[PDB]
């Protein structure tokens, strides 16, 4: 089995600065690491399929970094429409997920 | 007569669909294999393969090629096999194989009147055969050959040996210079891959290597450079240059035996049975050189060891050969 | 359906035996190369192994179509139906294009008629290795390719801004040698069967 | 394109429940079907997967013997089957499909189960 | 009259079919699902930096022009149908000389599921290239790659994917383990985008983690070099007056040391850097050369025993043990 | 009108020709007349027990369908007609890897005559199996054969008959000899009927008598063997005070005898019996090892040794009588 | 345009061209002018007795059917039309295995002159068999021939001649040989007669003088110096028994060792070569040098001092009767 650790549990920053998400795997997952957001009381959507490959429709401020073990999700400017917690999944094996990472705005 | 044969073959080949197997929507077709071992060329331990020359012969029954006018077995040309359905038999452990062409491509088609197609080929293969050599060269290899259908599953084709144990002939006349065929077996089995289940016939030989050829170049020098190491016990202790040059040469010679004999073998990690003999005889040669160093460390520093220790060398070395030639043989 | 009748209109009346502008002007061919890896340079045979992506670019007015489709990116089945220049490597000992699983050839035709043909080749080319100053040698290995039957008046060759783009240079098989420099030339050789246009690619190697 | 699931239900502990995921705009035979457990204020939890071309099924080791999936190509719908459900499994179930790089691009609206009195 | 029904179906598919065009040429991107069944991982030639692998290269895609209605669903067709239809031009990026086996028929099949799903497997032996870094010879480990992708179709036309999960999309058979020197540990796959002058292509890469087994080189290079040191250090136990006897020890050990120095690098490539075995040889060269200059020291100097021989009898066997304790500790871990 | 008369004839001939059917299939026997012109006899690979031969394989049969009337009695057609007409499926029974040369054009020939006689001459390079019996090495005389017959057609369909008078059919070229180890004595041909699994097949054969030359082996093996025995015999003529020096006689001459025993059985098959050279090696070791044994007896026992004085006479004549026996028993 | 006139011209020529018949089948024989532009003569081995040659083989014959009048150009078609047209049965008799190249297409050329001259050019890499009577090795001089003839056509149906008299063969000066030095080439016509008829043969010969220089720094100089190394033994005092005989027994074993170095650099030839005469002639001097010390010990100064100067005079005579004889 594969476990994904998302750090930190939560954070709180204002509108329009740099945020760096983290997701580290137990063993080698190559590129198949997915990023999902969860707006409260709606359905999850997909941000980045694979590592560092943007999905169609989401803005260009979302970007990712890929490696053998550690994967970072970066937004250049935090906006007012990003009130969701972000989940880091994997797909090199049978899929598993991290605990998610909430955020809040002032 | 010839025009009747001409109107028969053309009738058979008009409307013939090569892309459809016989009884495509019915029972699997029964294909019988007849292998005539012409020769086995090079059982090579370096590349872990053997070269096999055979007369492969398939035999199925096609109801479309059913002529019941001429009571003669209609042996056609070898250029008709690209217009008829043939099974897609491949060899799994095949490395490099070819069908001989001189003066034409060597293949056979013989249409029996009921519909039996005698499709036969002269195929020379190089079947990869991993050869475990833990007991080299007093070993017993087991080289196989897997006849297996590729594209047709169990519910589309089936394989069997035609003639039971008489399906493979001519293996008894095969005499390799180095090996000797002890037994051969014919196994019918079904293997399952992720795309389905496929029939498989395996022809497998048992090859027992020759001890005598090996002994002529690797054992008679091995039992005998140790004898030159035993000459040093008869030489007096004060003759230092005589015993040292005798003791160094028997050390360095057996080192050269191990080096030039092991590139013609693959770089296997375990100890083959001839390497246990060459390292065991190296210890006896090394202990003879250390026997003089014990003798010299006493006279100059601090004749009984030269008699007693000499007695022991043959006394044990012959016991070492008793252990060796009754365990590995 | 639209692409099928476009290709069925281009190939009807096409004569692959005749180069474009058979009596008008020489066909200007722009060549382009991408070296994947240079293999071991064997001194006993005076040869070196090279693996390239040999690409050619010319103009054929018969392969001209007016449609909304801009590029027709086709497979290797359309190579044998159109005219292909007879580029041969005149200093090559032995070489063969790769075939697995489907022969490694590319054919892209733009509306104008520009034909981009790219194939993967493994060439054993003859390189004279001066045995003097061994083993502190330095050589200039060439690679001369030209047309075979078409003279200077019928085929005129050319390169591109990046004539020869090398790859990573670290996954190469140059063990004792290190790649130093490249220079791309052109010349007109005169043989008994006319005058031919030779393009040479020189590789500078150090031991 | 559009993934549809049935509405929420109220069940007793120890009973059995049926939950469906209807797919529209695309057939099921060419893409996998993924089901995932979403507890409240917690992360996701994949429970099983379906290869509808051959009916192949592989579950999570935690949920072995807990859930069962049948799939009907004609009805264009995959079915849950929770045989031994307890009072602890009070959460929302989400539907998914295999994306371009084995991601889950398209998700259902989610059905929340409620095991209470 | 009972098999002409299936004759009508096969001619119905190929009527109007153009095999020069990929399916969905103006609509979508042709996903090619691929999985590799390795029947026998062949030998690794560490002189050519290459390896041989026998695969069952499966591919799968969807063509909407090959839909049919008939008695049976799966059409397990013959081999010659596959050349009449569109197939992707998958090639190996680091292949050197790969062979499709043709005995007796070509070793390809083609299954056409009635919805339009195609399965196209082939048996290939592939002589791919494995770049090696032999700085820890022979205790090294390698990641031999195998990269494949389309040739003429970019990432906007043909994309590749694995059929099953990427953990279990490359399967190695248990019986096929033709490595005699290396030891296969596991397989890891990945996928990315490469950049070229023509465009962007989708590449599928499967690495092969290999680890060399030391046991051949123990009984070929390591033990005879060790026993040469013991053969060279027995010269300290002789007398000072055995000048022709001790110079046989001082010459024949260093003459046989440089033969193993030459003969241990013959199977190796002509790499510029020094391998980890060569460091063991050079110290073993230094131990048998310092024994020769030890005898040349005592020969320069009623003859009592020497303090040099009484010290080199203890020091030289001890100092070789310190080196051997630290060499096997730092290169086996 | 000029050349099209020959076009009209050739188009008439293949109009209804079925190349899948032998001439006289259900009627009679297709007689095949066969010649072999050996242009060059290639080298014999003694390691693999095989040899190479370059032939001009001529086949002549009669086809009733290929009858014509025209302004030319014969027709020297090219090689493209060969695939369109029936040719017999002649293959070589003991061949290993053999090709037909196709540079620049196919090396084939067709001469259709007016009565229906055909001719089919091909240039081949046949690597054929030679069953070998090197027990009498290196005075071996191997009769390497070359057996060819039909593949699919039995004796009730296709029979073979030599064209010229027996041996006359096999005509060796005067300068065609690449035998660096052998020399061609003669060729003996015959005609058997081998009953295979699918019926009886008429098998043509041609045996090539070959004799080996020991001259090469002598310089490399036989002359360095005798000289190092004589080199060990030098030790008997020295004083016994020189123990160390006489040690170098017994050790190094045995060591190169070991080296010669390794080197002589190289590029030879690994047969499990012992060759006559291997018997000569073992006797030559017995004379060089007994010198080292006798030196240990002298050093165990100054004065000139009477054992060493008898060794200066007995040892040279014991090897001398063995060389008279071994070069008269085998060397016949 | 003009392209359609070129297209309809070639389609007129191939309409009814019978490849099976030679041009002017019922009349005089066709004459094929053949030239050879030699690009590189590759390695010439002796263990397999062959030489590898790549060249630009070119042929020329007049065909009256392929006569066009509308176009004044010397039309050069693609290489695929050569399979549609007649080609003579030119082959090489001494060829062992040959192949034409195939990158990027099949390396061949066919050109149609307006009168009918077919310029057929091929790029062929032959490996022709070269028998070598190396009785004079390594100071020998071979003659590697290349015999070019037809197969299916006799002298009544084809005639082979060189297009340029002593000039058709080119690039003969532009050839690299890592061992030989090419001195002479010779174009030869002939008419051989087999059983099936009389055939025309063109023979091309290459005389290859072997360079002494590789062998003079590898065999002769070690063999001469080891005779000098065995002659240091004459100047050692007779009391040093083990020291002197070790100088003699190491030289005679290394002289035996230098035998199989050359046994390796040579095939299994049954006669004695010139180098083997020299190598055995140096062996007997070393063997009698060790017998000289054995004669000294059997006597026990003047015996050794005679051979200290008699031996250089005898060995210099051996250089006279060998190194001046073969040169
Ligand atoms: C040529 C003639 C030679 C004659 C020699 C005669 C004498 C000796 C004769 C016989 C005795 C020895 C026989 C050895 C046989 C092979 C053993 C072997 O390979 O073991 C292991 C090597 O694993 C290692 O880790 C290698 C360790 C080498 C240590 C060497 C000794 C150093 C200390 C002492 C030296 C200094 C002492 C003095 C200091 C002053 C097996 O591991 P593997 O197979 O590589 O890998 C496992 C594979 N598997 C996972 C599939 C399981
Ligand atoms: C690899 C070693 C390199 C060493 C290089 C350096 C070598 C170096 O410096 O040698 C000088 C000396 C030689 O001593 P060694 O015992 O070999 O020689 C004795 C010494 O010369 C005495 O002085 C002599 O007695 P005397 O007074 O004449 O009556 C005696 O004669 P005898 O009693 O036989 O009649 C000689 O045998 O050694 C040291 O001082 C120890 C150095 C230890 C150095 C470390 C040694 C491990
Ligand atoms: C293959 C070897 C087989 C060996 C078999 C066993 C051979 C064997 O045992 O020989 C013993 C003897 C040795 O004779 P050799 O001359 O070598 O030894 C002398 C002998 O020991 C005298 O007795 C000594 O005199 P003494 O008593 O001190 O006064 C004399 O001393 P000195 O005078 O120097 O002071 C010694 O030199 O030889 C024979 O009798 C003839 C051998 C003929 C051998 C013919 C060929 C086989
Ligand atoms: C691999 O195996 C396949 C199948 O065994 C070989 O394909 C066969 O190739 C021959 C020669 O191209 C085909 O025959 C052709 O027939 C036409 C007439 O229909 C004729 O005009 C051609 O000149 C030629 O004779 C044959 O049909 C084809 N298929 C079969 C079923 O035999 C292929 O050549 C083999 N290749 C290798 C590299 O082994
Ligand atoms: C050489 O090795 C092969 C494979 O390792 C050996 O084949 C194995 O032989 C045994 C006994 O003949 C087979 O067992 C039998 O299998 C049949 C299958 O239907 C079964 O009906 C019998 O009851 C029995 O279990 C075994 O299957 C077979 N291996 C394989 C691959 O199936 C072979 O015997 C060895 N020796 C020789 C001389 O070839
Ligand atoms: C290399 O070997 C060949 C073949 O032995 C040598 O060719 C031979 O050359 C001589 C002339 O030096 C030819 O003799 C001449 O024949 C013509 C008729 O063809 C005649 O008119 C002349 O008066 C003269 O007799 C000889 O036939 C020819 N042999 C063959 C079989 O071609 C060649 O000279 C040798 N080396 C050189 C110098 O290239
Ligand atoms: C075609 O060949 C088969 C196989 O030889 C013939 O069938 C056998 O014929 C022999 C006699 O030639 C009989 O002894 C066997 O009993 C037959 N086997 C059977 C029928 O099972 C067959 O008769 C041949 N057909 C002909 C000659 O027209």
């Amino acid at each position: 089995n594969i476990v994904m650790t998302q750090s930190p549990k939560s954070m709180s920053m204002s509108v329009g600065e740099r945020v760096t998400l983290s997701c580290k795997a137990s063993e080698y997952v190559g590129t198949y690491v997915s990023w999902y957001q969860q707006k409260p009381e709606q359905s999850p959507k997909l941000l980045i399929y694979g590592a560092s490959n943007r999905y169609t429709g989401v803005p260009d401020r979302f970007t990712g970094s890929g490696s053998a073990t550690d994967f970072t999700l970066t937004i250049g400017s935090v906006q007012a429409e990003d009130l969701a917690d972000y989940h880091c999944g994997q797909s090199y094996s049978y899929p598993t997920f991290g605990a998610g990472t909430k955020l809040e705005l002032k | 007569n010839m025009s009747l044969v001409k109107e028969t073959v053309d009738r058979l080949l008009k409307g013939y669909d090569i892309r459809l197997r016989p009884d495509f929507g019915g029972p699997p077709v029964a294909v019988g294999m007849n292998i005539d071992i012409a020769s086995i060329d090079m059982v090579s331990e370096v590349n872990m393969d053997y070269t096999l020359t055979m007369y492969f012969q398939q035999a199925w029954r096609d109801k479309r090629l059913s002529y019941n006018v001429i009571p003669l077995n209609l042996t056609l040309d070898n250029r008709v096999a690209d217009q008829l359905w043939v099974p897609d038999t491949y060899f799994l452990n095949d490395k490099k194989s070819f069908v001989h062409g001189v003066t034409v491509k060597n293949r056979m088609i013989r249409l029996h009147p009921d519909g039996t197609v005698l499709y036969g080929l002269r195929i020379t293969t190089t079947a990869a055969c991993m050869m475990d050599l833990r007991r080299y060269p007093l070993d017993e290899q087991n080289c196989t050959l897997e006849i297996e259908s590729y594209g047709y599953t169990t519910d589309d084709i089936e394989f069997y040996w035609r003639g039971d144990d008489n399906a493979v002939t001519g293996v008894t006349k095969i005499e390799l210079p180095q090996f000797s065929i002890v037994d051969y077996k014919l196994i019918t089995k079904k293997v399952v891959f992720s795309t389905g289940s496929y029939p498989r016939l395996s022809l497998s030989f048992k090859l027992k290597r020759n001890i005598g050829y090996f002994i002529l170049q690797t054992y008679m020098p091995s039992i005998l450079i140790t004898i030159l190491s035993w000459v040093s016990f008869w030489i007096n202790y004060d003759a230092s240059a005589a015993r040292v040059a005798l003791g160094i040469t028997t050390v360095l010679t057996m080192t050269t035996i191990n080096t030039h004999l092991r590139e013609t073998l693959p770089k296997i990690p375990y100890v083959k049975a001839i390497d246990m003999y060459l390292m065991g005889c190296f210890v006896f040669v090394f202990m003879a050189l250390l026997e003089y160093a014990l003798v010299n460390y006493i006279f100059f520093g601090r004749n009984a060891i030269d008699r007693w220790s000499r007695i022991f060398f043959p006394v044990v070395f012959s016991f070492f050969n008793i252990v060796y030639w009754l365990y590995y043989v | 359906g639209d692409v099928t009748v476009i290709l069925n209109n281009l190939l009807e009346g096409y004569d692959n035996k005749l180069r474009p502008d058979i009596g008008v002007k020489p066909t200007l061919i722009h060549t382009d190369m991408y070296v994947n890896s240079i293999g071991p340079v064997n001194a006993i045979n005076m040869e070196y192994t090279i693996d390239i992506f040999f690409a050619q670019t010319w103009y054929d007015r018969r392969l001209k179509f007016n449609s909304t489709i801009k590029v027709l990116r086709l497979n290797s089945n359309m190579v044998g139906k159109i005219w292909i220049p007879d580029t041969f490597f005149r200093n090559s000992k032995k070489a063969d294009a790769h075939w697995i699983t489907t022969p490694n050839r590319m054919l892209r035709i733009w509306n104008d008629g520009r034909v981009l043909y790219t194939l993967r080749l493994t060439i054993d080319a003859e390189c004279q290795l001066q045995l003097h100053n061994f083993p502190m040698d330095e050589h200039s290995c060439p690679l001369e390719f030209s047309s075979y039957g078409y003279p200077r008046e019928e085929i005129v060759y050319q390169w591109k801004r990046s004539s020869v783009e090398v790859g990573d240079t670290r996954s190469w098989r140059l063990y004792q040698f290190s790649f130093v420099g490249l220079r791309n030339t052109t010349e007109v050789v005169k043989t008994t069967s006319g005058d031919y246009v030779v393009m040479s690619v020189y590789f500078d190697l150090s031991r | 394109v559009q993934l549809q699931q049935s509405g929420a239900e109220l069940v007793k502990p120890g009973a059995s429940v049926k939950l469906s995921c209807t797919a529209s705009g695309f057939n099921i035979k060419d893409t996998y079907m993924y089901w995932v457990k979403q507890r409240p204020e917690q992360g996701l939890e994949w429970i099983g997967r379906i290869d509808p071309a051959n009916g192949d099924t592989k579950y999570d080791p935690k949920f072995q013997g807990k859930a069962t999936i049948t799939t009907d190509t004609f009805s264009n719908t995959a079915y849950l089957q929770l045989s031994s459900l307890t009072s602890e499994d009070t959460a929302v179930y989400y539907c998914a499909r295999k994306g371009l790089r084995w991601a889950m691009d398209y998700w259902g609206q989610g059905t929340s189960v409620t095991v209470s009195t | 009259d009972n098999t002409t029904v299936f004759t009508r179906i096969l001619d119905r598919l190929l009527d109007g079919y153009d095999n020069r065009l990929r399916p969905g040429l103006g609509e979508r991107v042709t996903e090619v699902k691929t999985d590799i069944f390795v029947t026998s991982f062949g030998p690794v030639s560490d002189h050519d930096m290459e390896y041989t692998i026998d695969v069952f290269f499966r591919q799968s895609w969807k063509d909407e022009r090959l839909k049919f209605k008939g008695p049976m669903t799966v059409l397990r067709l013959n081999n010659l149908m596959a050349s009449k239809i569109w197939t992707p031009d998958t090639f190996f990026h680091n292949g050197k000389k790969s062979v499709a086996h043709n005995m007796t028929m070509p070793n390809k099949l083609l299954r056409i599921t009635e919805d339009g799903t195609l399965l196209y497997t082939m048996r290939l032996t592939v002589r791919a290239e494995c770049p090696m870094h032999l700085e820890d010879f022979p205790m090294d480990a390698h990641a031999c790659p195998l990269k494949f992708g389309s040739y003429a179709y970019t990432r906007a036309e043909v994309v590749y994917e694995w059929t099953r999960e990427p953990a279990r999309s490359v399967v190695v058979a248990e019986d096929g383990s033709r490595l005699n020197q290396y030891d296969l540990l596991g397989q890891t796959v990945d996928s990315g985008i490469v950049q070229s002058s023509t465009g962007e292509y989708v590449v599928m890469t499967t690495h092969f983690h290999l680890k060399r087994k030391i046991g051949y080189f123990v009984i070929q290079t390591y033990l005879p070099c060790i026993m040469t040191v013991i053969l060279s250090q027995v010269s300290f136990w002789l007398n000072r007056e055995s000048v022709p006897a001790r110079t046989v020890f001082g010459v024949t050990t260093v003459l046989t040391m440089t033969t193993l120095s030459i003969s241990a690098r013959n199977s190796l490539p002509k790499v510029a850097y020094a391998t980890a075995m060569d460091w063991f040889i050079a110290v073993c060269y230094a131990f048998v050369f310092s024994a020769l200059i030890e005898f040349a020291t005592v020969n320069y100097f009623f003859n009592s025993v020497s303090k040099i021989d009484r010290l080199s009898r203890i020091a030289f066997p001890l100092l070789f043990g310190i080196f051997n304790l630290v060499y096997w500790a730092t290169y086996l871990n």
